[PDB]
């Protein structure tokens, strides 16, 4: 036997990894193998397979056996590109040990993690997994161990990206913590730490594998995962769109791309959204959807946190992360979920020069005992903190409510913003009328009346707008063009902050 | 300057056009302006200035000038497509995509639209129907106001009435039920 | 308390802790005995995983000094969230009674040996062997084993030695924690 | 036998090393041991001895033996002081296996290169040793792409 | 300042000092300007200023005054002292 043989051997065997019957059972259950996937999510031709030849070197309990020696151990590992654009992946492939990870299944990844960071590319990971390799026992601690670590170090440095194509769990279940964006596929992912069978044998309640980590769970109530996709196909399809809003590193700008939409025209459906009336909901995804280029809009967590709109469009080119309120459920109004969801978005895109666009209609904060107990203020600090600290252009519009401490929370002005506009709608006050002019005409007589002036002259925009908290008040047409000249102009913005080790966020 | 980019030299797009019920074989090239493309043997050219944000987009196929619409796109291949006045759904998948996807399994959940439950706690306002009543879509049905706000609930199915579950002064929670639709 | 088990609340007031004290270059010694997370529908919905990475996000961006001593437990993924060696540390000791493996010895030994016979035989075989800080110390993860009551006198030595420390990053605008 | 006194019985034989005719045959020869050099170069006292438990994970070529498997893989690492100065030190045992390098020998020189490059303290290597350990093959070739 | 230096608490300077063809068994303790010493079981107390720089050192050894001069010293222990007239090699 020549070496170009027993090569063409193993070249023959990595292809198919855990074996055809394997391979087989993996369509059966409706999944595409690993290797299938890669070639879906990369231009056609783009991708270079590395260290297709290493195998484990773990000897004990019958590993040595040439039954085991599988090439690749369990991940296909290499670089390609998206469009052009240069990235990083990794695969874990569930048919080889059940997609375990291994000392050398670690070191892999984390190759593939160092040169990344090296050149500024981003790295978009398939995990699939079963958990820590028994075998090897404390090898694959040790894996986990230099894989986060690797994925702390890369965070605000190159974008992150993880995709569960299947089960999850042991350690292998908090990379996805660690990344910036988490993804599923309905039905055939799952998150979490211990099955069904550790918490019937713990505690004596009653779980099944859907309920405990499945796809819904996450995407609708824990609030762990962004989004998740109806299969596979569609799955690597809405990402390669993703993908194309992210710049490679946070030492570029926000990517530009060619636009057919022209900046200056003006959008005429925005003037009769808000309703004068203050009890009547309005959709606030239909402003967002008529002001963005070519009405295009990927939103973040459709399912969880209602309350609060985020997610990516681009305008003029350029793309641009847009956060704002959802009046339609619970009026509007900030809570733990919300804030949550909101600080975050709003970090990645700072991280990564992304502009930051606001659309405020905030009554307030929701009240009650189920978000006092729960820390509503300690969460609440999340969001304001993470507009207070950002360095990126910030561009507010406020469409109809701002009251109380939420107009602050809300990206004002006087966390270092660039531009705030006011609609004709616009009310910013401490509180409404009524409380307000209770409070202060408090055991007085002819309130109702007092009332009435108050309203009149303080239940518009003007007393902030002429003591300089609003910069001008906008026809609403016109609002896509103010902000898309605003944004081509403040690109170029720089600003300096004192020095810290670290940020101290406040948890 | 960082980081080059080099642009995939890709000469012809090998696609799997699904319509209605027939899956049909396009192959198709650019010559800049203008798309030749063979639809199951039959060669077309599209030739059009391909302005993608325009609601009208003018195109000329073989010298037969058409205007078309797109309504809608995903990026899962579907397209929503205005020909002639009519809305054709069509369902593009690259030849690899359309070959894997052969993989996935067929599973059908069941369409609920005529079970109208509350979005957001609080009391009912208003019913605008009651048994027998007709509705159409987008029709508001109920209203429930909390939290200062009035939460109007529409209906996502055409069809009439068949019972009112809550009525107007009611008090209900989130999921609860209140109207059901024929 | 709950077996010394993670949970969302302990892991949201470690990493503040955790970051506060590296911001101001305060040393941090951790004592480890933990045996896993916090089973149940309780946790799970409530974001176990999105919270449990704040602490292990903490530590690892850490870059002032990290002396661990585990005196009993360390079970699974939660020897690495509490300041193990491999990320970053100092210096990482274990006492006699440490016990470092990725689960215990019923899990392990019932999944290796799933569906053969004489499992309980294989069981003392792998207690002897595996249950005890050893493996794990072979192989670099301990630096040593001392007796308990010398811990303060080793602890003193390395934050005498430690406070010169300095150490680089990759520059980044900010930090992103997972939240 | 409870953990302690296997700990104990590992202490014992890292401090032997090579074993106590190795070392006699070391004397004889006019050469000291590995760890009586770290004593006579170091303050009195200040030495603390890192990773003492390591052994080589190499199974092949019957080096799974009992008869192989000797505490601290032939490199006695840690650090000390001299007149009250932080320094790092490694000394090679030549005792086990002849001083040869394996991957875990090299994996402990290069802690201790980090740790000093780290803080900022020299290090003082004592080098005796008969070359790569043939036995891993190429893991000791790493081994020593690392060091340099 | 950065790497703070820790002087080591040496109570006892246990030598072994060879002469012409003998081996003494000294212990020695620091008192300040005055060592204690211990040559195989006599007692005596060195007082001196100690500077280490001039070529004449006095010294007081029990009421005796000395003066002594070294010429020499090596790392691995040698010293050349010169005591009343004559050079003595210590090791
Ligand atoms: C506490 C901690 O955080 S450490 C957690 C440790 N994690 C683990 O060791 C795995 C967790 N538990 C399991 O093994 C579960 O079976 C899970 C998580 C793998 C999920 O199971 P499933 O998705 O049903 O896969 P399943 O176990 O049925 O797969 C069977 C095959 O995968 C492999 N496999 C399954 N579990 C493991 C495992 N833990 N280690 C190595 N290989 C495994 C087997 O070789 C088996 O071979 P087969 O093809 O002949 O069947
Ligand atoms: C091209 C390149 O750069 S790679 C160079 C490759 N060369 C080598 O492998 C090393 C050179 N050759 C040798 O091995 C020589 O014997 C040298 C350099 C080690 C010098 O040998 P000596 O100093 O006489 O030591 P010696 O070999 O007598 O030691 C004997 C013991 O050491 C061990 N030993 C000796 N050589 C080796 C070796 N190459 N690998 C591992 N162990 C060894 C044996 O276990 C033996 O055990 P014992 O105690 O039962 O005798
Ligand atoms: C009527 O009961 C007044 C409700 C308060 C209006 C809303 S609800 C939560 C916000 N907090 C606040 O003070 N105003 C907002
Ligand atoms: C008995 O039912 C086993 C209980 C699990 C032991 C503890 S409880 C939570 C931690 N997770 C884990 O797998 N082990 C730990």
């Amino acid at each position: 036997t020549s070496v170009n043989e027993r090569i063409e051997n193993k070249r023959r065997t990595a292809l198919l990894g855990g074996g055809q019957r394997r391979i087989d059972a993996q369509h059966k259950r409706g999944k595409l193998t690993a290797r299938e996937r890669i070639s879906l999510l990369l231009d056609p031709g783009s991708f270079v397979e590395s260290d297709m030849f290493v195998e484990h070197r773990c000897a004990d309990f019958g590993m040595a056996a040439d039954k085991n020696k599988f090439p690749g151990d369990s991940v296909v590992t290499g670089r390609g590109r998206i469009n052009g654009r240069l990235v990083y992946v990794f695969s874990q492939d569930f048919t080889v040990f059940g997609g375990s990870l291994s000392g050398a299944h670690a070191q892999k990844i984390c190759k593939i993690m160092d040169q990344a960071i090296t050149v500024g590319a981003p790295v978009i990971g398939l995990n699939d997994s079963g958990g820590a390799r028994i075998q090897e026992g404390v090898e694959s601690l040790a894996g986990y161990a230099d894989i986060f670590l690797r994925n702390v170090t890369a965070s605000g440095v190159i974008p992150q990206i993880s995709l569960i194509m299947g089960p999850c769990a042991g350690g292998a279940v908090y990379s996805p913590a660690l990344t910036d964006f988490t993804f599923m596929v309905k039905d055939t992912s799952y998150l979490f730490i211990t099955g069904p069978d550790v918490v019937k044998s713990v505690t004596n309640e009653d779980v099944t594998q859907e309920e405990l980590g499945g796809a819904k769970t996450h995407t609708t109530m824990s609030g762990v995962a962004h989004r998740a996709f109806e299969n596979d196909v569609d799955a690597l399809c809405n990402l390669r769109d993703f993908f194309n809003y992210l710049p490679l590193s946070s030492q570029d700008p926000a990517p530009v791309r060619e636009c057919h939409d022209p900046s200056d025209r003006l959008v005429p459906e925005l003037d009769t959204i808000v309703p004068l009336e203050s009890t009547k909901a309005y959709n606030m995804v239909d402003i967002i959807h008529s002001v963005v280029d070519e009405r295009e809009f990927f939103e973040i967590m459709p399912n969880y946190a209602k309350n609060i709109i985020v997610g990516f469009a681009r305008m003029n080119g350029r793309t641009v992360g847009i956060v704002g309120n959802q009046p339609k459920v619970a009026s509007g109004c900030l809570d733990i979920n919300s804030s949550v969801k909101g600080a975050r978005f709003v970090r990645f895109c700072d991280a990564f020069n992304i502009p930051l666009i606001t659309f405020v209609d905030v009554p307030g904060f929701l009240p009650g005992t189920a978000q006092e107990y729960g820390g509503i203020i300690r969460h609440g600090a999340k969001l304001l903190y993470a507009f207070a600290e950002a360095t990126v252009p910030k561009v507010t519009v406020i469409t109809r409510k701002a009251y109380g401490g939420a107009y602050d929370v809300m990206s004002s002005k006087h966390l270092c913003g660039d531009t705030n506009y006011a609609w004709p709608t616009a009310e910013i006050a401490v509180m409404g009328a009524k409380g307000a002019v209770e409070i202060i005409f408090k055991g007085h007589e002819n309130v109702e009346a007092a009332q009435a002036e108050y309203i009149e002259k303080f239940a518009n925009p003007f007393p902030a707008a002429v003591r300089g908290f609003v910069d001008d008040i906008i026809q609403p047409s016109s609002t896509r063009a103010r902000i898309c000249c605003d944004l081509d102009v403040l690109a170029s913005k720089k600003v300096q902050r004192p020095w810290r080790k670290h940020a101290n966020i406040p948890l | 300057s960082r980081m080059p980019v080099i642009k995939p030299d890709i000469a012809n797009w090998e696609l799997s056009v699904k319509l209605h019920d027939k899956v049909h074989t396009v192959v198709a090239s650019n010559n800049g302006s203008v798309f030749s493309v063979e639809v199951d043997g039959s060669k077309l050219n599209v030739t059009s200035t391909w302005n993608l944000a325009s609601p009208l987009l003018s195109v000329s196929v073989d010298g037969t000038q058409r205007t078309v619409q797109c309504l809608s796109r995903e990026a899962g291949g579907n397209m929503s497509i205005q020909f002639l006045g009519t809305v054709y759904k069509v369902n593009i998948l690259t030849r690899l995509a359309a070959e894997l996807n052969k993989f996935m399994l067929e599973k059908v959940t069941e369409d609920t639209s005529s079970v109208l439950r509350s979005p957001m706690p609080g009391v009912v306002v208003a019913v605008s129907v009651k048994p027998g009543d007709a509705v159409a879509e987008g029709q508001e049905i109920c209203v429930i106001e909390a939290m200062k706000m009035q939460n109007s609930m529409t209906a996502g199915k055409t069809g009439t009435v068949k019972s009112v579950h809550c009525q107007a002064g009611d008090t209900v929670g989130e999921g609860d039920l209140l109207v059901e639709l024929e």
